[PDB]
């Protein structure tokens, strides 16, 4: 039958300090026990300085990115240009997810 | 389907189906409702085009919406049915999400939702019916009356009267309804409901029903008779030179 | 508009030609092996951008519109005219046949003459390529009604216009070349702007030849264009 | 595209009349003359068939049709509207009736159906009244024979013998004169020419008139044979050869 | 401004006033058509009237091939009459598909007159202002010519004609007939039953015709094929050399 | 496995329903109230599957309640149960049908006799004088073929049930935690709150 | 012959004219003034904003579409909220699907046609609201204007609403000024600021009264209002 | 469906009107059953009588109805009625008490007063029941969804003439036989036509059916109609 | 007379201005911002003594830091303040703060538009533009204190002060002269009841006439009457010296 979910590897770690944060992850992409490519970046800087990474399968975290980034400029078109507050941003990604809980 | 807006401005601003469903209201049969210490009394009126009638099976104007609450109207019957019965229908769940009876003041809000909806949707026509709304919150004494009319407005009355010669009730009712000293008891408040009645139905024959609603679902219709008491002891009473 | 009048016309599409009187002329030319089309561009003011306001339409690769009256009711067909060109391709693998395609936007233009809730469309539609079987030239009235033609003009200059073509006709039964009738259709619109000359117009012209573009519709730009706007000037003078 | 009438087209006017349904019967007055009698073995539908030049071919028009085996329509009114309401009730017998019980409608039932269809084109959004008004005459085992007139309004009533149409006034007195309860097939067939023979202006002949029988089983019209439980059914179109034998001896 | 001018509902006597337009709007083309039935074939012959130079005659009929049997010629403006013939197509193959067998002539005219009949009662639809002749060889009737018009009227005919002088064209054919006694041209060439059809709209219309004046459609069993110019010349140099 | 019987005297019908209320490993109640009024003179027991159970009691509840003010009028227990039977019925062949068995007991005012329905989740009805519904039927139903009587009074009721209960605590594998105790006669519901410690 | 051909959209009347598409037209006739320019780098809007009392927001007249798009009205307020919101998810699309920004004048077209379909639907009504659209994308700097009727037009500059045939004057007549304002967007403000004069009885245009936009070659569109405009006053 | 400045329902107001011109029916309550009695309008010697029904008609077994108005009409809603009467014995094992069934064809009515843009139903009804709740009843119903109950009541025309005669000549403790007496009673003098004939009458009643403790609904034959006709001196 | 959303000759839609004459006909509301806060005030306007005064809610609160008064057609409100709640909290659950009030107000104007016979949009349910105005008032973290008008148009404009009902023309002249970017809150709720005072059609005390305002610190709050016959005794007094 047809899976619709793959594995592409890929480590993220994420450190918070006092008046910043750092946001790391591992740049190879992989299928079973091949490379797909040593450079493909997985963590982005999505606006309203916040950096975000959706680690596991490649292209359902590349959806989620999308939409989060679309979510951001959304958010700027609806509410007169606020920043988007980190928390804000956590709830709002929620959503995103739990809309697929299926 | 159909969706032709019936309910709209005319250039005074004024909603004219709006408007003479209200005159559809002013054409129906009288009814009064009056709140005392401890109860609340309802009362309406019936008219003569024919009286060959069975009134054991003919519905009465005082309709129960749960055990507690009831609602009276005047103006078009059909239309009134309508509402009765989704005021009934919301009672219900609203104890079954809830786990409490409504109260008074949101089965109000419920019923001039309904109306006020039926102003602004297309190809429907708004109800020819104004209600009084009358009861005691669950586990509550202080006495409920509300008035809801084709508009969806809404509010509260220590006395009120809708429909047919509500004009010279209303009249009566301003001078006679003391704010300090409510009719203070359950006899003495029907007293008040019988008199206001009075000089718009002429005799109190077949025509002048009363209920009473004391609190923790303790509802009660009169009989012919005990209406005659009250008929009796006012006009030769209140006669005296 | 599913209204008859008494004498078995249609008043709402009588008004939508009286729309299409009252537009830019715009004509189209048969020739021997395809077709050409030309329009009227007024310039409503020196702020107009030139060539950057343009009226030609393509449909598919091969088939070419250009229309008078309410521009936007024009691009609603064009729409509607590459869906149904799609949707052909996609069943039949094949590019359609003008033939077909003049049927497809004749049945949908017909069909806002049928109810009470619609308007017929503010245009005729001038339109044709080459195709498996040789060139075609078609123009669509409001009412749905579309010919072949040998040559075709609608907009306020359309008598003029219709004048000048059957001069072409008559005094060519050898047939037009390409080359020819792009410089003839610049004439022709210069002659039509003479019943709409209190604005300013700038010339517009696309082409369709099995030889000059391999059957497929194309602008026609730079020096060819160039040469056809001086042949329009140098007889008028 | 799309309806945008979804409005009632006949309405009630101040004096309680509904214009659209009578002017469908006023339509139906302009109708060429139809008539159904019926006997004690059977019932006569029968019209004219008016030709509009005789280049026509009057034998491909139906105006009397076979709704099922046993029962049969004819009309007077806007012959379109009666091509298309023979066709639902067609239907309608076999979807309401046929596949629910494995037998035909009975004649009142199927009339029923027909009121129904035409009472909605009374009421429904978007839509006149049909302009025709049906005779149906049918037999069915628990009833026997009957004839009904059918209505724009979709009001229908029995009738023992009734005409409708341009020459309804004087036909219907002319059958009131003539039937009794004790009448055969023959002899109905036989008022019927009578009465028909009053409306028509011009040629009198078997190619003018269409003539239709309810009465007894016909095996040889079945096309089938061996199962003795079915002798076939009971509506017969009289041939043109048929009606004039009755006309020579008239 | 009255309801009963403008949509399909009936007036005070009964009358469908759309329709009557409906009628009116067939005539619009000032084209007269005629149809005949041979032993072993039908003809239906129009007028054809190119009046525009700029147009190409060749794109200008008013005769339709609707399935490999049926034809039909159409009386009436060009976009109604197409709407017609593109429906009539779409009917004829569906029911090929649907029933394993060619939709006959007479069942494709009843089909269309239905849905004519549709319009004519229905309140969003106006009429279609057009006239369908239907001609086949029917494999089980022979000869065949049923004709539609606006109201959902359709019989069957022996001939028929339609246009601004349908009543000349008529009782010119209704005559032949009177005198030959039979329902058909008695002639086994289709080639003869067109000559006959050109003669007698000849005679009925007071018009001499050259090859561009003229359609003509055949029906023979099992194809319906319209003529060229050339095959129509020929039928007019016939004409001419006995006449 | 969740206790529900019934018993029908002569002048009254008796429901008893365990109290035990069990996820798991876990008795997470000892004294829950397996039953619904539907009207002064009519009562619902039920039985069956976690969360349905009490969500179609209270909504055939919140109905009849509805019935009776729209009628001013209380239907019998013969109608109550017919359309509790038909909402089984069509909820056993939708798309996830209510797992819920349920037994009726009320007393007909205009009859004036004692009624005892007994349907399950399919929407099988039967009128019985003793019902159960689970394992427990599986005991009781011959205890009672054995010492029950048509013409019984209520206080004898009440000791065929003791009866009942006893058997039931002495051969059940589970811990049922007791039983609830409620009468339906001519005046009406009332509970028989001291059955265990009894 | 003007009687009853100005019911609905569905309607022409004999002279071949929709009523209703030339009556939402007027709704711009008596809009505030706004104007458009560009020249090869940059393109400029420039809207006057109304206030309905001296205590009162001048409305917002410009409306950002995408990074490299936006636009500014006059006529319904409510219309160019509709109509920009239409680009915004248009201009959006282009962007998600093919990674490619919208060119201006796909922009254009795509308003025409969803104008359009508001000209010929019965119940419906035509857009009530002029628009003024500036874009840069691969092809460089863009201005069109958008008429309610589905017509748009792409030109160097224009104006649109109350006296604004004085502003579309003076633009005509400083057409080789402007265009000519490459990599300079403040004098192309200006240049726009003092196109929008000639069309000013009302007195100096103030600081709440000015809204200026820009959009250019290294310039996403920016919006400036109250303090930031003053140096423009 | 829209209403008027005095707030009447236009449509409504008509449909009564039309009412009034159709033939009329009466309905008389006894203390031992009910009688519906209707006139047929101006009629012919050739219309069948024998397999004839546009009046009466039978709802269930408890319930008859009386039509004045459009007969097409009256069936579109007799037989929804006769449905809703199935739905609630599906349901209940129990008949529909006679009030429900009136309310439900009462609201159905209202219906296209409020909505729709549809016409109105043409029709009123007289409604003949028993349940074991209220026993015989009689009631009313009319295109504005209005719905009353009476010991004596007529439709359709000339209910002012009629109900004068029924309120001078009604009494409540009536048995059914004096009930159908005062039927063909005022019917006589109401007709628009000579006399009273016996094909020009429908003609039922809703008894104790003598002896069972059952209750029982008569729609009269042709012949006893004729016989009813008879002995109470209108030959 | 021939359809909903159709143009004048003018450009104007016929029914959105016969809506505002509806409005002009509705009882007076009066809200000024300050930097201390934002005042409404309301006319209840009793049509008899029966009346149970208090039973007159036109104001709202919509949020905690959001609150409305209307004028009008008030039971076309109801239907706005459930979308506005809604929206408000909506707004909290997917972003886990306040909704500004610009957006709030921005999204009943949205509600307002969805008038029309089944009008051509994705969709149009309702057959009449609403019959009342809103102010709406509140305070969020990014534009301070803020005042708003909604008209059934889908327009909204942001005032300083602001008055909507019978006695608006008079009270807004009135508003223009009375209001400075200094106004206090205890002055703003003097200048709304005085204001009220002049414009009512009876003798303005706490039963015909309520006060709200909201403040960051403390939300909003209707005024008790109490509170409002004490500012009234204060009106008068300070109002005699001068």
């Amino acid at each position: 039958q047809f899976n619709p979910y793959g594995d592409n590897g890929g480590t993220i770690l994420g450190i918070a300090g006092e008046d910043f944060a750092v946001l790391a992850g591992d740049t190879r992409n992989i299928t079973d026990y091949s490379i797909n490519s040593r450079y493909e970046p997985k963590v982005f800087d999505c606006g309203d300085n916040i950096v975000m990474s959706a680690n596991g399968f490649a292209a359902d975290g590349d959806a989620l990115v999308k939409r989060f980034k679309n979510s951001v400029k959304w958010y700027h078109f609806d509410h007169n240009d606020k920043k988007l507050s980190i928390n804000s941003a956590a709830r709002n990604i929620q959503h995103l997810l739990y809309g697929k809980r299926f | 389907g159909y969706d032709r807006a019936l309910s709209i401005f005319s250039p005074d601003g004024h909603i004219f189906q709006v408007e003479y469903a209200l005159e559809a209201v002013k054409r129906g049969t009288c009814a009064v409702g009056v709140k005392g210490k401890n109860c609340v009394v309802l009362g309406c009126e019936r008219r003569s085009t024919l009286k060959l009638q069975d009134t054991r099976i003919t519905p009465s104007k005082v309709s129960k919406i749960d055990s507690h609450v009831v609602l009276s109207f005047s103006g078009l019957n059909a239309d009134s049915r309508i509402l009765i019965e989704k005021a009934r229908v919301e009672a219900q769940s609203h104890r079954l999400t809830l786990e409490d009876p409504v109260t008074v003041e949101y089965l109000t809000r419920y019923v001039a939702g309904v109306q006020q909806r039926y102003t602004q949707s297309g190809g429907v026509r708004p109800f020819g019916v104004s209600t009084l709304i009358a009861g005691f919150d669950p586990r509550d004494d202080e006495p409920k009356l509300y008035q809801t009319e084709p508009s969806g407005i809404y509010s509260s009355w220590s006395a009120q009267t809708i429909g047919r010669n509500s004009k010279t009730v209303r009249e009566f009712l301003e001078k006679n309804y003391d704010r300090k000293e409510p009719p203070a008891t359950v006899e003495e408040c029907v007293k008040l409901t019988v008199r206001s009645l009075l000089e718009v139905v002429q005799t109190g024959a077949k025509n002048i029903e009363i209920t009473v609603v004391k609190p923790d679902s303790d509802i009660v219709a009169l009989s012919s008779e005990e209406i005659n008491q009250y008929v009796t002891q006012i006009e030769q009473e209140k006669q005296e030179q | 508009n599913s209204v008859f009048s008494p004498d078995g016309r249609n008043f709402q599409v009588e008004y939508a030609v009286k729309a299409v009187e009252n537009g830019t002329t715009s004509i189209g030319i048969k020739c021997n092996d395809g077709v050409v089309f030309a329009v009227e561009k007024l310039i409503t003011s020196k702020l107009l951008v030139p060539q950057k306001n343009v009226k030609i339409q393509v449909v598919d690769r091969h088939i070419g519109c250009v229309y008078s009256g309410l521009i936007p009711d024009g691009r609603h067909l064009v729409n509607r005219g590459r869906e149904e060109a799609a949707s052909f391709k996609k069943l039949y693998k094949t590019p359609i046949p003008i033939p077909a395609f003049a049927d497809r936007l004749g049945q949908y233009v017909q069909a806002h003459t049928l109810y009470n809730s619609v308007r017929p469309f503010g245009v005729s539609t001038i339109f044709g390529g080459v195709d498996k079987n040789g060139a075609h030239l078609y123009m669509l009235e409001p009412s749905g009604s579309y010919w072949g033609y040998k040559g075709a003009a609608t907009g306020k200059g359309r008598q003029s216009a219709k004048a000048e073509l059957e001069k072409l006709v008559d005094h060519h039964p050898e047939g037009l070349s390409a080359r020819e009738a792009v410089k003839q259709a610049a004439k022709i619109i210069y002659l039509a702007h003479e019943d709409n000359k209190e604005k300013d117009f700038e010339l517009e012209i696309s082409w369709c030849s099995l030889s000059e573009t391999n059957g497929l519709h194309k602008f026609v730009k730079g020096d060819l264009l160039q040469e056809a706007i001086d042949f329009a000037q140098k007889e008028i003078n | 595209m799309t309806d945008r009438y979804s409005f009632s087209l006949t309405t009630f006017s101040p004096s309680g009349k509904l214009g659209q349904i009578d002017y469908a019967l006023t339509a139906v007055k302009q109708g060429v003359t139809s008539l159904g009698i019926k006997a004690t073995n059977g019932v006569v539908i029968a019209t004219e068939k008016k030709s509009s030049s005789p280049l026509a071919m009057s034998e491909t028009l139906s105006k009397v049709s076979l709704l099922t085996p046993d029962i049969g329509a004819v009309y007077s009114g806007m012959g379109p509207d009666y091509r298309v309401l023979v066709d639902k009730s067609r239907k309608v017998a076999h979807t309401s009736y046929k596949r629910i019980y494995g037998e035909y409608p009975p004649t009142k039932l199927l009339v029923s159906e027909v009121a129904k269809i035409m009472q909605e084109a009374t009421q429904s959004g978007g839509v006149r009244p049909f302009g025709v008004s049906l005779l149906i005459a049918g037999h069915d085992e628990f009833n026997g024979f009957s004839l009904y007139q059918v209505d724009p309004s979709g009001s229908y009533f029995p009738w023992k013998a009734t005409a409708i149409g341009k020459g309804s006034v004087a036909a219907k007195t002319f059958l009131e004169k003539r039937w009794n309860d004790e009448l055969e097939l023959e002899d109905a067939i036989h008022i019927a020419l009578l009465t028909l023979k009053e409306s028509v202006e011009g040629e009198f002949n078997g190619d003018t008139i269409e003539l239709a029988i309810i009465g007894d089983e016909n095996p040889d019209l079945l096309g089938y044979t061996g199962i003795p439980t079915d002798k076939g059914p009971r509506f017969r179109k009289l041939t043109s050869q048929e009606i004039n034998d009755r006309l020579e001896a008239l | 401004a009255g309801y009963d001018r403008h949509i399909t509902i009936f007036s005070p006597e009964g009358r469908l006033y759309q329709v009557e337009y409906a009628f009116k709007a067939t005539n619009q083309t000032n084209i007269n058509s005629l149809a005949v039935r041979g032993k072993d074939c039908t003809v239906v012959i129009s007028q054809k009237k190119v009046p525009d130079k700029l147009l190409d005659p060749t794109t200008v009929s008013y005769i339709f091939c609707i399935s490999r049997t049926i034809g039909m010629v159409v009386n009436g403006p060009i976009p109604d009459a197409r709407n017609a013939a593109l429906r009539a197509k779409a009917e004829a193959a569906e029911f090929r598909y649907k029933y394993g067998y060619d939709m006959p002539c007479d069942v494709l005219a009843k089909r269309m007159a239905n849905l004519s009949q549709i319009y004519t009662q229905r309140a969003y639809m106006r009429p279609l202002g057009v006239i369908l002749t239907f001609v086949s060889v029917d494999e089980e009737l022979g000869p065949s010519i049923y004709k539609t018009d606006p109201a959902g009227y359709y019989v069957g005919y022996k001939a028929t004609a339609t246009g601004p002088k349908q009543q000349e064209i008529t009782t010119n054919l209704e005559n032949h007939f009177k005198k030959s006694k039979i329902d058909h041209i008695n002639e086994e060439s289709w080639e003869k039953v067109v000559e006959f059809a050109i003669t007698h709209m000849i005679d009925a219309l007071g018009t001499e015709f050259s090859k561009n004046d003229l359609e003509v459609g055949v029906a023979t069993k099992d194809k319906f094929f319209t003529l060229s110019a050339e095959n129509i010349e020929e039928r007019l140099v016939a004409i001419a050399e006995q006449d | 496995m969740d206790i529900i019987l019934g018993i029908r005297v002569q002048d009254s019908v008796i429901l008893a329903s365990s109290k035990a209320v069990t996820r798991g490993i876990s008795v997470l109640k000892d004294s829950d109230d397996k039953t619904r009024q539907l009207s002064p003179h009519t009562l619902m027991s039920f039985a069956g599957e976690a969360g349905d159970t009490v969500q179609f009691a209270e909504y055939i509840q919140a109905n009849i309640q509805l019935y009776s003010i729209r009628e001013d009028y209380e239907l019998s227990p013969q109608a109550v149960s017919s359309f509790v039977r038909q909402e089984l019925a069509k909820s056993i062949r939708s798309r996830r049908p209510y797992q819920v068995n349920v037994l009726i007991g009320g007393y007909d005012k205009k009859k004036n006799k004692p009624e005892l329905y007994q349907i399950d989740y399919l929407g099988t009805k039967v009128e019985l004088p003793y019902g159960a519904h689970g394992y427990s039927g599986f005991y009781t139903f011959s205890l009672l073929d054995h010492h029950y009587r048509p013409d019984m009074t209520t206080e004898e009721g009440l000791d065929l049930l003791k009866l009942c209960v006893q058997e039931l605590e002495k051969r059940m594998p589970m811990d049922f935690k007791g039983v609830i105790v409620k009468i339906v006669d001519k005046d009406g519901i009332r509970q028989v709150d001291d059955f265990q410690a009894q | 012959f003007r009687n009853n051909y100005d019911g609905d959209t569905v309607t022409f009347s004999p002279t071949g004219r929709l009523f209703q598409v030339e009556y939402a037209l007027e709704a711009i006739k008596q809009g505030s003034v706004t104007v458009g320019l560009r020249s090869n780098t940059h393109a400029v809007l420039v809207a006057l904003k109304r206030n309905a009392d001296e205590l009162s927001s001048y409305q917002k007249k410009i409306i950002k579409c995408d990074e490299h798009m936006g636009l500014s009205l006059a006529g319904l307020a409510p219309d160019a909220r509709v109509l920009s919101n239409y680009l915004r998810q248009q201009c959006n699309y282009s962007s998600l699907v093919f990674n490619r920004k919208l060119a201006v004048e796909r922009a254009g077209h795509l308003l025409c046609d969803k104008a359009q379909k508001n000209t010929q639907s019965y119940g419906g009504r035509p857009y009530g609201v002029g628009l003024l659209i500036i874009g840069y994308d691969k092809s460089g700097a863009h201005l069109l204007e958008f008429q309610p009727s589905g017509n748009v037009t792409e030109l160097y500059g224009t104006a649109i609403g109350a006296r604004s045939q004085g502003a579309k004057t003076y633009l005509e007549r400083t057409l080789d000024t402007f265009i000519k304002i490459d990599g300079n967007p403040d004098e192309l403000i200006k240049a726009g600021v003092e196109a929008i004069s000639q069309s000013l009885r009302d007195e100096s245009l103030t600081v709440d009264n000015l809204s200026i936009a820009i959009v250019g070659k290294d310039t996403p569109f920016t919006i400036y209002d109250g303090e930031a405009v003053a140096k423009y006053i | 469906t829209i209403f008027s400045p005095e707030g009447r329902l236009y449509q409504v107001e008509y449909a009564l009107e039309s009412i009034s011109h159709a033939g009329t029916a009466i309905g008389i309550m006894a203390s031992d059953g009910i009688v519906l009695a209707a006139e047929r309008k101006v009629t012919s010697t050739l219309l069948e009588q024998d397999t004839s029904t546009e009046k009466l008609y039978k709802l269930n077994d408890k319930i008859a109805v009386a039509v004045a108005g459009l007969t097409a009409d009256a069936e579109i809603l007799i037989n929804t009625a006769r449905i809703h009467a199935q739905n609630y014995l599906k349901t209940y094992n129990e008949d529909i008490p006679v009030e429900i069934l009136v309310r439900r064809l009462s609201d159905i009515k209202q219906g296209y007063t409020q909505h729709g843009g549809l016409r109105p139903f043409g029709v009123s009804f007289i409604y003949a029941g028993y349940d074991d709740r209220y026993g015989y009843q009689l009631y009313t119903s009319n295109p504005s969804g209005n719905y009353t109950g009476w010991k004596a009541i007529s439709v359709g025309a000339n209910t002012s003439a009629a109900q004068t005669l029924l309120q001078m000549d009604y009494k409540d403790d009536m048995k059914v036989d004096d009930a159908i007496e005062l039927a063909l009673k005022t019917l006589s003098k109401t007709t628009d036509s000579s006399a009273l004939t016996y094909d020009r009458l429908e003609f039922a009643t809703i008894r104790k059916g003598a002896n069972d403790g059952e209750v029982y609904q008569k729609i009269f034959k042709p012949q006893e109609i004729k016989d009813i006709l008879v002995k109470t001196g209108i030959t | 007379d021939r359809g909903v959303s159709t143009f004048s000759p003018e450009g104007r839609l016929f029914q959105v201005e016969y809506s505002l004459e509806a409005i002009k006909l509705g009882s007076t509301a009066i809200g000024i911002a300050t930097k201390e806060g934002v005042v409404l005030g309301v006319e209840k306007r009793a049509t008899s003594p029966l009346l149970e005064s208090d039973s007159i809610e036109k104001i709202v609160e919509i949020d905690r830091h959001i609150g409305c008064a209307m004028s009008g057609l008030t039971a076309d409100a109801r239907s706005m303040i459930e979308h506005a709640r809604t929206a408000a909290v909506t707004h909290n659950l997917y972003y886990d703060e306040d909704i500004n009030v610009e957006s709030l107000t921005q999204s009943v104007c949205d509600l307002a538009l969805r008038f029309g016979e089944g009008a051509s949009g994705e969709e149009r349910l309702m057959s009449r533009p609403f019959g009342v105005a809103l102010l709406i008032a509140g305070h969020d973290a990014d534009d301070g204190y803020q005042l708003f008008h909604a008209e059934p148009s889908g327009t909204f404009y942001r005032y300083n002060a602001k008055a909507i009902g019978s006695g608006s023309e008079g009270a807004q002249a009135e508003l223009l002269n009375e209001w400075h970017s200094s106004l206090t809150l205890k002055e703003a709720e003097l200048l709304v009841l005085k204001i009220l005072k002049q414009v009512m059609e009876e003798k303005l005390d706490e039963n015909n006439a309520q006060l709200s305002c909201i403040t960051k610190q403390d939300g909003f709050k209707i005024y008790d009457n109490e509170k409002t016959a004490e500012l009234i005794k204060e009106l008068k007094e300070k109002e005699a010296a001068e």
